[PDB]
């Protein structure tokens, strides 16, 4: 399936500096979402080869 | 390690490790800043 990437900070806190300090304070959730999401994209290409 | 610096000290700080293994990893959003802002609010001269 087409592999999708959505940088969490983009996406919620948006240009905006102030969201940026916000979104901070939650903690590696913004990360841990990058991680996921490669790995579903990293997986696709596995399932082609 | 300082992150910001050469291209490679910010693959560590991703990653969180001193050494990296061969392969693509993604460290940071490029984004280009704004130069300049411009405001075009209404030319009507009464005062309310």
């Amino acid at each position: 399936m087409t592999k999708t990437s959505v940088d969490c900070t983009m996406y919620i806190c948006g240009d905006s500096t102030e969201c940026s300090n916000l979104l901070l304070q939650y903690g590696s959730f913004c990360t841990q979402l990058n991680r996921a999401l490669t790995g579903i994209a990293v997986e696709q290409d596995k399932n082609t080869q | 390690v300082d992150c910001a610096l050469d291209p490679l000290s910010e693959t560590k700080c991703t990653l969180k490790s001193f050494t990296v293994e061969k392969g693509i990893y993604q460290t940071s959003n490029f984004r280009v800043q704004p130069t300049e802002s411009i405001v075009r609010f209404p030319n009507i001269t009464n005062l309310c």
